[PDB]
């Protein structure tokens, strides 16, 4: 498995207009683009609100919002039974792949990727909030 | 940015990724508590903190801990 | 005269309370007729109304500047001048009644702890084991005190704390 | 083999713990070099609605 | 009826029950001795 | 055969083995209980029909069978009140003297002092002043005796064993299908020719036979003991042809077409009865007539059987219009589909129809002497006005119940729902801006008239001297009514109510109706009232178009319509769900009400009610609602510290109880309080330090002491809050106006 | 009526101080949550998990002892 | 006088608050379980349940109580 690049070629859902869409977070900040292949057309449910109807095929679908992307991502992989993968678009084109990171879904193991924010320790062996004071920053003795 | 720790109370179950809305934890193969699995907190910059993680987690109290940290438009949630 | 009150027997201020609902009652009474249900009812009212002011003087007690009547909660100024039975008897009449209940609450917990589906038989009351225990926990508190005396009426630690105990 | 037996009662020791000081029964306990090996199944439930939870060998004791 | 007297057997059924005996108990007492503040019998 | 019964032999065996098993109906409870919190799970779920099960004919049944257990209920209720007026009532005093006896059905045990709840309410009897107005119904019904009130009441008890018969039956017996439940068409042609047409027939014709004839001879002078009795004037056609000539040509100018000879019973004289001050019941015969027709002509509407009438799918997905996409297609199947979509549109159609009622039954009295018990009135306005924001609150709860589970995203594709749910962003802007607006320019002014007249500046208030924003469009319609008669309605002897304008209908001294002015102090309160309707339905929509998802929660069907929150995250999202909604439209609905009746009594109390003893209408309150109603101290003033005189001196007599519920109310407001400003984890903790002294002691509990879950913290909150205001306004309301009305 | 208040006073002050004591002892830990000094003095809440964690910090017994307190006073 | 008396004792009542809050913040943000081993601060901590459920059994009472005799009168 590889870094997938993203195709804009890919069409869209047919979708009737909402008002849940973008906003200025998307022209300013960052959004979300969702690309999934789907076998029919089957009347899905937009996280904006509404329903669209996905297309034979691949689809494409803009966000503004992670948890919108993720949303949907959960939503078509239950309810359809799909493989969907979300990306995180900025406005000056730069594309940043987020969700299957590394070609599996999360809740698998993929026999190479990374433990990050795992403290070896029970909860209750954290220390006292005496013992991590005047640190800099105000600081949970978790750390 | 919100804290996720994972501790090594973590018995795998992987409940924590499922429930995750914002794809930050993953499952992590005996580079952990132990083998058959563990979970992790990599992508960190993306948790809101929902705590629907720690609300899934069924160990004792949660393995997986959400400490609120400093917000972000990632941390808060907003399409805006 | 405990605490400079006079006994309503003497008290000029509850005669005149007396005689002011009794003149109350009697000015909705001239409005009916002799022998009326509305009468009869208002007549049964004075009768209480003058029985009520006639027991409260004869038990001695203690009135107000208001002519109402004031409780004496201290044991030995109650029970030196005769007011015992106004907060101080009463106090052991209710304490019996309410470790009566507790215990056999407890009892019926305690009771009920072994079986095979403890909080199913809390929800659904065991009503034989429960008045069985009602009828025999009359004698709470030399049973009390003996669970007190053997050391069984309090749990040890094994009671669940937290962390920083 | 270590810890108790696969149907003794045993009191938590873990002091985070909703049972500790709390009598539980043991569900298994695995053989391997796991960390937290014992398996304690309890007759009450904890706050998030669980009735079993994994504790090691120094936070279990007999009774 | 071992399940009809199951059902009367239920926490609220038996407190229904009970409080109403109590509330009826306290009742028919003050209708019979009126008006006590004092234990002076 | 389409539209047919069809019915399953003995669904559900009839055995008490699932009372003893509390929790049977779902299988989360049915495990038994391990916490406290599946006590109150026992009893929030136990209605919850939709979520025991997932197939909607045994829904359905439960459904109809709980509603005939309500009716059951119902007549009970409506047998007891019967019952009471045949009993334990001054019925037969009150009809000889209505002007003078105070109505009472509601007498009090002796037991510990309550004996003085037992007032001198009139005709030899002691009891407590009834205010639901039944002693005017039944003298409007021609009852005349408590014998026949019996009988009522014996008969109510009948119907409601039917009832308790029939939801058990048609539950456990015979138990209709799917698709007898899913003929609407024939529900409504049913309810609309028999329900509603035959209804107003029948009542029309008791109202022909027994009321008119009954109640001209009450109105007459004649005592009640020698009036003749209903069937008397049923088969005795003479007395009939006595009162009414036309009954002398007997039902032969209904079959001629020659109705104008029935004019004698059938009238549209319009106004009031000024010997009774309540409204003509020949009017209301005629009314019921026509009504009768007009149902019973809208009842052969729709399709059943027989290919003439409308299929409902066909009228709906035929509208639809270019700015609507498909139009209202896919929505006969989200009504015969969804129970909850048929409920929200049931209780806010039904429930603005209580708001209709108590606005209609006291400018058009209809009953006889209900205008001059001021009380009666009060409350029946109160009551309705209630019920009706109860259930618009429910009609916001369920439609938003729909649209988390029975909402499916396949039948609704670009049709008016997906439409809505596509800008309800718009929709919730547009109705903030303008909750918003109103809020300014409705209660502003309030706080500019306290500041303007605490500055000393009366020539700056906004009043009906100094700024005035007179309700022109409103005194339009009310002069438009009052000269309908002259122009727009012909056959009207007089308007429909007093209220437009004209002369005064006083009875017994009291005033029963009488014009209503409108100026400045109406224009802000009735765009207060606006203001606060707009807010509700500002909270409720929003919790129904985001009860699904929004911009803050896209995954909120899947958490529920019941949640708490989804966390402390995206800065803290508690009150999301479309529940929370619901718990805070409540609060609005209170204070949107409270006002809209404290608009009334205030209005009434001083520039309708009052008494004519010389030359002179003297109203309660002396009309200072016009001058003192543009300030909130205004309010606080010459409303709820004059008007509470009665309630709070009530103590010794007859209205102590309402001084009691009083004080009693504003204990639980304030202990409401407990539960909306406080949070479940700090009662945790406190509940687990006292479970340690409970297992010191060795008694604590098996089923484990929990907190209440935080929507039953919510709910308990807002449960205790609406009990305590609504009732602290029931005891000063009753209170005030038993004593000065 | 002196009585009935002071001991309305004694109320007060045993139930505020009752709230505050609670939240200062338990400020560091309870049985739903006993690694509550990592999360600070004023958090908002753990979440709805464990039946509800609202009002759980130290800083939110404080909250509702000042309720108690302005009714006290 | 009366202004007085209110102002000095609402002052109070909010002193008082907050004294028992920064006695929480202490507990959290200061308080050392290991040099305090077995000191009477740490005792507080390890009986914290018995003066919390004595509080609220004496705060129970007397609401209990005093809003007994206040309806009753
Ligand atoms: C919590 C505070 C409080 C207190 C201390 C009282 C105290 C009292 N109230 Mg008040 N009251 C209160 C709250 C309170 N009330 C509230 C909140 C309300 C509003 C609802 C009222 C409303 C109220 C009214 C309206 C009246 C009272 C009355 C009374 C008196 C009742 C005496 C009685 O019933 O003799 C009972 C005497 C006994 C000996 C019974 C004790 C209990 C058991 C039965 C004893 C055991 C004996 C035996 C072993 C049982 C056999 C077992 C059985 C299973 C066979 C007493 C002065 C009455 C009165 O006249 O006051 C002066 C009265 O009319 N109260
Ligand atoms: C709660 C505390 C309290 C207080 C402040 C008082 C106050 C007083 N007591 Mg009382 N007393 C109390 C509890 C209390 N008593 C108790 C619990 C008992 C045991 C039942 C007594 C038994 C008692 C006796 C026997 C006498 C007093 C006397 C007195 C007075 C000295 C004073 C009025 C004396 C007295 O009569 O005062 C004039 C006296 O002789 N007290
Ligand atoms: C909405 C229904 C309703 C309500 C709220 C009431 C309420 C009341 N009824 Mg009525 N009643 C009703 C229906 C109702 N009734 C019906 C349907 C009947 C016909 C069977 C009666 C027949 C009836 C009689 C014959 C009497 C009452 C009495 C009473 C009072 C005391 C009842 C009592 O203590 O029972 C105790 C209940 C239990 C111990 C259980 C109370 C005001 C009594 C009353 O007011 O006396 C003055 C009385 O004597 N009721
Ligand atoms: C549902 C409403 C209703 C009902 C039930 C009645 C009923 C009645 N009206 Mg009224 N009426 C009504 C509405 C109603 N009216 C309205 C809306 C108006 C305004 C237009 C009038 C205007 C009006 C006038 C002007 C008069 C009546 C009259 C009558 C009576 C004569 C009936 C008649 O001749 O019709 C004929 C009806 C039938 C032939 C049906 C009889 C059916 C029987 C009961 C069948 C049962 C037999 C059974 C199968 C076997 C026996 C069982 C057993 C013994 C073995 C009757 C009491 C007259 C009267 O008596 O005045 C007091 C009269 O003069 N009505
Ligand atoms: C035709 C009327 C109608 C019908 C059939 C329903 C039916 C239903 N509603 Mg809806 N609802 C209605 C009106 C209606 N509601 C109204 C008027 C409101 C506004 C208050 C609501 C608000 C509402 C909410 C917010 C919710 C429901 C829910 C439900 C479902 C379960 C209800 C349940 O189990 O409660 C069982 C009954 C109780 C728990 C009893 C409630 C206790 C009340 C509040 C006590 C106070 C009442 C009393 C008169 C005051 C005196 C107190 C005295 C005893 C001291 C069920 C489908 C729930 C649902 O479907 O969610 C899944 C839900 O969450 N309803
Ligand atoms: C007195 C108490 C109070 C007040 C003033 C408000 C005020 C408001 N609520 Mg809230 N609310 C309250 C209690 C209150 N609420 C309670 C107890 C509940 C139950 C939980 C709610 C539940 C609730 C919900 C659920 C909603 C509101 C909404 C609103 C707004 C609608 C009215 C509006 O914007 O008009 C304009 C503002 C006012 C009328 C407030 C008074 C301001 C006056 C006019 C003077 C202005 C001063 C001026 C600027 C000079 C400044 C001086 C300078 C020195 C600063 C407004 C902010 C709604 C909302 O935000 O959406 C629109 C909404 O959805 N409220
Ligand atoms: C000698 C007295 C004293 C001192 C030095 C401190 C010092 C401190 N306290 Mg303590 N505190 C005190 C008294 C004191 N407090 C009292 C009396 C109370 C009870 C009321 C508290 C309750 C308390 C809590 C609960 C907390 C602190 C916290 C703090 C710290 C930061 C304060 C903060 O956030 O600033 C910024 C504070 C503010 C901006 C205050 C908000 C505005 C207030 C409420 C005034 C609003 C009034 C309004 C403007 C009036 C308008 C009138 C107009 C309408 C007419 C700091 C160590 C915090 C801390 O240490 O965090 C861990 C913390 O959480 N204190
Ligand atoms: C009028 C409002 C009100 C009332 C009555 C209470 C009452 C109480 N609060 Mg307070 N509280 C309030 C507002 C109120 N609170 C507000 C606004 C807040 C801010 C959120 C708080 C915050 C708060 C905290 C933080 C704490 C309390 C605590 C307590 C309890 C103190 C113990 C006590 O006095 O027991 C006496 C109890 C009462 C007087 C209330 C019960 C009323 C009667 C006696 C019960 C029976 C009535 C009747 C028979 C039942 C009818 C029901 C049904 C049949 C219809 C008590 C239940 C403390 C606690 O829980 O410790 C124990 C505590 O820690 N409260
Ligand atoms: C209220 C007047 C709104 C203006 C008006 O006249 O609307 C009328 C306008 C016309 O709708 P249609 O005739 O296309 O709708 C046909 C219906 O059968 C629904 O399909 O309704 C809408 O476009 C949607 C609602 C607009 C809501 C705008 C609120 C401002
Ligand atoms: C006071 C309060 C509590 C504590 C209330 C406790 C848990 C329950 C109150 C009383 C219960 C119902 C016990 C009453 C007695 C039982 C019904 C059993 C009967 C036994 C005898 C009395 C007959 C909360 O859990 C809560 C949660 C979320 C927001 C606000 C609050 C809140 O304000
Ligand atoms: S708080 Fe929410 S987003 Fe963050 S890790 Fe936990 S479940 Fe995921
Ligand atoms: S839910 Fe808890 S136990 Fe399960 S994998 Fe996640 S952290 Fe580990
Ligand atoms: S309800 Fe309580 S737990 Fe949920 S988000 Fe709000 S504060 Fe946190």
């Amino acid at each position: 498995w590889t870094v997938p690049t993203l195709n804009p070629d890919t069409p869209s859902p047919i979708f009737g207009g909402s008002t849940g869409g973008l906003l200025r977070k998307a022209q300013t900040e960052e959004f979300y683009v969702i690309t999934w292949e789907a076998k029919k057309e089957q009347i899905f449910e937009m996280p904006t609100g509404g329903a669209a109807i996905m297309r034979q095929g691949p689809n494409l679908l803009k966000f503004g919002k992670k948890e919108q992307c993720l949303a949907l991502t959960t939503q078509l992989r239950n309810k359809f039974k799909l493989t969907p993968c979300f990306y995180r678009v900025f406005p000056d084109g730069k594309v940043q792949y987020l969700h299957p990171a590394d070609g599996v879904y999360p809740e698998k193991v993929n026999a190479g990727r990374v433990g990050a924010n795992q403290n070896m320790r029970r909860i209750g062996q954290n220390v006292n909030p005496i013992k991590v004071k005047f640190s800099g920053r105000m600081m949970s003795p978790a750390e | 940015a919100h804290i996720v720790k994972i501790y090594d109370t973590c018995i795998g179950c992987t409940q924590c990724v499922r429930a995750c809305p914002l794809d930050v934890l993953e499952m992590v193969p005996w580079d952990g508590c132990k083998a058959s699995q563990m979970a992790s907190a990599p992508r960190t910059e993306d948790c809101v903190g929902c705590k629907r993680c720690e609300t899934a987690c069924p160990t004792d109290f949660l393995s997986v801990r959400v400490y609120l940290g400093s917000e972000s438009t990632r941390s808060m949630g907003l399409s805006y | 005269d405990i605490a400079g009150l006079t006994p309503c027997s003497e008290s000029k201020a509850y005669a005149k309370l007396e005689k002011k609902e009794l003149k109350t009652l009697e000015k909705r009474l001239k409005q009916y007729e002799a022998d009326s249900a509305p009468a009869v009812a208002l007549k049964a009212t004075m009768e209480r109304t003058k029985a009520r002011f006639a027991n409260y003087a004869k038990a001695g007690l203690l009135c107000g500047n208001d002519g109402l009547p004031h409780l004496i909660a201290d044991p030995g100024l109650a029970l030196k001048y005769g007011h015992a039975g106004e907060v101080f008897i009463p106090t052991f009449g209710f304490l019996y009644v309410a470790g009566y209940i507790g215990y056999v609450g407890r009892q019926y917990l305690i009771a009920v702890k072994g079986e095979a589906k403890p909080t199913d038989k809390e929800i659904i009351i065991d009503v034989p084991l429960a008045t069985k225990l009602a009828w025999q926990g009359a004698g709470w508190p030399l049973a009390a005190v003996q669970e007190l005396q053997r050391g069984t009426l309090l749990e040890k630690e094994e009671n669940i704390t937290v962390s920083p105990r | 083999e270590v810890g108790p037996k696969r149907g003794s009662l045993v009191k938590i020791l873990r002091p985070e713990s909703y049972w500790f000081n709390q009598v539980g029964k043991v569900v298994s306990v695995d053989q391997s070099g796991v960390r937290y090996p014992v398996v304690v199944r309890f007759e009450n439930q904890n706050y998030a609605g669980v009735t079993t939870n994994n504790y090691a060998l120094d936070e279990v004791v007999a009774a | 009826m071992k399940d009809f007297t199951t059902y009367l057997s239920t926490a609220p059924v038996i407190a229904t029950i009970w409080f109403t005996f109590t509330a009826g108990l306290l009742i028919e007492i003050n209708r019979y001795f009126p008006d006590p503040l004092v234990f002076s019998f | 055969k389409k539209v047919k019964i069809a019915v399953d032999r003995n669904p559900v065996e009839t055995s008490f083995e699932k009372w003893a098993k509390p929790g049977h109906f779902s299988r989360t409870l049915s495990k038994g209980p391990n916490t406290t919190t599946w006590i109150w799970n026992l009893h929030a779920d136990a209605h919850d029909f939709d979520s025991h099960t997932s197939d909607l004919e045994e829904i359905s049944r439960k459904v109809f069978s709980a509603h005939f257990g309500q009716l059951g209920i119902i007549f009970i209720w409506l047998s007891g009140m019967y019952f009471h007026g045949a009993r334990f009532s001054n019925y037969e005093a009150w009809l000889s003297d209505p002007t003078h006896i105070k109505p009472s059905a509601q007498v009090v045990w002796p037991i510990v002092g309550q004996e003085i709840l037992n007032g001198d309410v009139g005709g030899g009897f002691q009891g407590i002043q009834i205010t639901s107005g039944f002693f005017q119904l039944w003298r409007a019904s021609g009852i005349t005796s408590e014998l026949q009130l019996y009988t009522t009441a014996i008969g109510g008890l009948v119907m409601a064993a039917a009832m308790f018969f029939a939801g058990w039956f048609h539950y456990h017996k015979a138990a209709p299908k799917l698709e007898w439940f899913q003929n609407v068409e024939s529900m409504l042609n049913h309810h609309l020719g028999g329900l509603l047409g035959l209804g107003s027939l029948a009542w029309a014709g008791h109202q022909i036979h027994v009321s008119l004839p009954v109640n001209k001879l009450l109105d007459a002078g004649v005592d009640p003991k020698e009036i003749p009795l209903p069937h008397d004037l049923l088969l005795n056609r003479a007395i009939m042809a006595d009162l009414y000539p036309s009954f002398a040509k007997g039902i032969a100018p209904f079959f001629t077409l020659n109705w104008s000879e029935y004019s004698d019973f059938l009238t549209f004289k319009g106004g009031l009865n000024p010997v009774t001050g309540g409204l003509w019941l020949s009017d209301t015969a005629h009314h019921h007539v026509a009504i009768a027709v007009l149902f019973l002509v809208a009842g052969h509407m729709y399709r059943t059987n027989w290919g003439i009438g409308h299929s409902m799918k066909e009228i709906l997905e035929a509208h639809r219009g270019p700015f609507t996409g498909e139009g209202h297609v896919g929505l006969y199947e989200i009504l015969t589909t969804s129970w909850h979509a048929q409920l929200a549109i049931n209780l806010a159609l039904f429930g603005s129809l209580s708001i209709i009622v108590a606005h209609h039954m006291y400018a058009m009295p209809p009953y006889p002497y209900l205008a001059t018990d001021y009380g009666t009135q009060l409350s029946l306005f109160t009551h309705h006005t209630w019920i009706g924001g109860f259930c618009i609150v429910g009609a916001g709860a369920h439609a938003a119940i729909f649209m988390v589970r029975d909402y499916d995203p396949t039948n609704n594709y670009n049709n008016l729902l997906d439409r809505v749910i596509r800008h309800r962003d718009a929709i919730i802007s547009h109705l903030n801006w303008v909750c918003i607006f109103l809020g300014f320019h409705s209660f502003g002014l309030y706080i500019h008239n306290d500041t303007m007249s605490a500055l000393g500046r009366p020539q700056d208030m906004f009043s009906d001297t100094a700024i005035q924003l007179q309700p022109v469009f409103a005194q339009w319609i009310q002069n438009t009514h009052f000269l309908a008669p002259q122009l727009t309605a012909p056959n009207a002897l007089a308007a429909t109510s007093l209220t437009w304008g004209g002369d005064l209908v006083a009875v017994g001294g009291k005033v029963a109706m009488m014009p209503i002015s409108l100026g400045t102090s109406d224009f802000m309160v009735h765009h207060i009232h606006a203001f606060t309707i707009h807010v509700t339905v500002l909270i409720l929509l929003k919790g129904v178009l985001f009860a699904r998802s929004s911009r803050l929660i896209p995954d909120k069907a899947n958490l529920g319509f019941r949640f708490p929150c989804d966390g402390p995250g995206r800065g803290g999202t508690c009150q999301v769900s479309a529940w929370d909604h619901v718990f805070l439209g409540l609060f609005w609905m209170y204070n949107s009400l409270s006002i809209v009746i404290f608009h009334f009594s205030w209005k009434m109390q001083s520039d309708v009610w009052g008494t004519v003893t010389a030359s002179g209408v003297s109203h309660i309150t002396g009309g200072n609602f016009a001058q003192s109603a543009n300030t909130i101290n205004g309010w606080l003033r010459d409303f709820l510290w004059a008007q509470s005189s009665q309630v709070i001196q009530s103590y010794g007599s007859a209205l102590s109880a309402y001084g009691l519920i009083f004080l009693g109310a504003h204990f639980v407001w304030a202990f409401s309080l407990m539960f909306l400003f406080s949070g479940r984890g700090y009662w945790q903790e406190l509940i687990e330090s006292i479970v340690w002294a409970h297992n010191k002691l060795k008694v604590a509990p098996a089923i484990q002491p929990r907190a209440l879950s935080i929507t039953q913290g919510r709910a308990v909150g807002v449960a205790h809050y609406l009990l305590g205001g609504i009732a602290t306004t029931w005891s000063f309301f009753l209170a005030r106006i038993i004593s000065v009305g | 009526g002196d009585f009935l208040v002071h001991h309305a006073i004694a109320l007060g002050l045993h139930t505020t101080t009752l709230i505050l004591v609670k939240g200062a002892l338990d400020a560091r830990g309870s049985k739903l949550m006993p690694d509550k000094k990592d999360f600070g003095y004023s958090f908002p809440c753990d979440g709805p998990g464990r039946g509800g964690t609202c009002d759980i910090s130290a800083y939110d017994a404080f909250y509702l002892a000042v309720f108690w307190m302005l009714n006290t006073i | 006088q009366a202004a007085l008396y209110t102002h000095h004792q609402y002052i109070a009542g909010f002193i008082m608050c907050g004294a028992f809050a920064h006695g929480a913040i202490f507990f959290i943000r200061d308080y050392d379980p290991e040099q305090n081993k077995g000191n009477v601060l740490a005792r507080m901590l390890d009986h914290k349940e018995a003066l919390i459920s004595h509080l609220s059994w004496v705060s129970l009472f007397l609401g209990f109580h005093t809003l007994g005799l206040y309806v009753h009168n």
